[PDB]
């Protein structure tokens, strides 16, 4: 009896599954963003002075 | 990837911003020694390393020699 939002709203977002169009939605997103990928070996990560590699 | 030179792997790495053919005089290496052709990865090859002992027997056996009694 407390519910501050209706039983017909509530339905409505329960019903039509609110929150999973709005999850699908944030994934579209990154569909229309740049990737991160290199194009190793034709491209190399970054590497510092420090680096340990072969002795 | 082992094709690569050594002086330009660094610079692809994102290590300096002077590639090697920009280098200094004095930021250059100094061989007394002769240079040759990149040799990249000989994996799969007949030129792959070999690893061998490089330090001799650590005993010597006595060389047999014969001395006739009088
Ligand atoms: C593919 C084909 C199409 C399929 C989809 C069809 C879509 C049409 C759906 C029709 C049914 C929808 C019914 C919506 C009206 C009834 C819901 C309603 O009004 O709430 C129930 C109400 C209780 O009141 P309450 O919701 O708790 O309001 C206070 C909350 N703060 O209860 C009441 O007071 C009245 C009781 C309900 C009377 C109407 C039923
Ligand atoms: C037209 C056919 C295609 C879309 C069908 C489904 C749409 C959502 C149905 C339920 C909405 C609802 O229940 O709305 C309610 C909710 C949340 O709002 P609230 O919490 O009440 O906000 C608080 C009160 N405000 C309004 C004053 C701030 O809204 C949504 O999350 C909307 C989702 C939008 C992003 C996804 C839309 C595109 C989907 C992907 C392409 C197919
Ligand atoms: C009259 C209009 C009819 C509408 C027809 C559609 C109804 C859909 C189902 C609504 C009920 C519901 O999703 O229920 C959620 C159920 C059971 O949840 P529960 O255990 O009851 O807890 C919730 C109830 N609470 C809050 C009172 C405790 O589980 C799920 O999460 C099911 C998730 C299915 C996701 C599939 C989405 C795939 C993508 C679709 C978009 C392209």
């Amino acid at each position: 009896e407390e519910s501050s939002e209706s039983a017909l709203s509530k339905a409505t977002k329960w019903y039509l599954l609110s929150e999973i169009f709005r999850g699908l939605y944030i994934t579209l997103e990154m569909y229309f963003r740049a990737p991160y990928t290199i194009y190793y070996p034709f491209e190399k990560g970054p590497v510092s002075p420090r680096f340990r590699g072969e002795h | 990837m082992s094709e690569v030179e050594p002086g330009w792997h660094y610079w692809l790495a994102y290590g300096t911003d002077v590639p090697p053919n920009q280098l200094k005089p004095e930021e250059k290496s100094v061989r007394a020694y002769p240079v040759k052709k990149h040799v990249p990865n000989l994996t799969y090859t007949d030129g792959a390393y070999v690893p061998y002992n490089t330090a001799r027997p650590k005993c010597a056996t006595w060389d047999p020699k014969v001395t006739e009694r009088p």
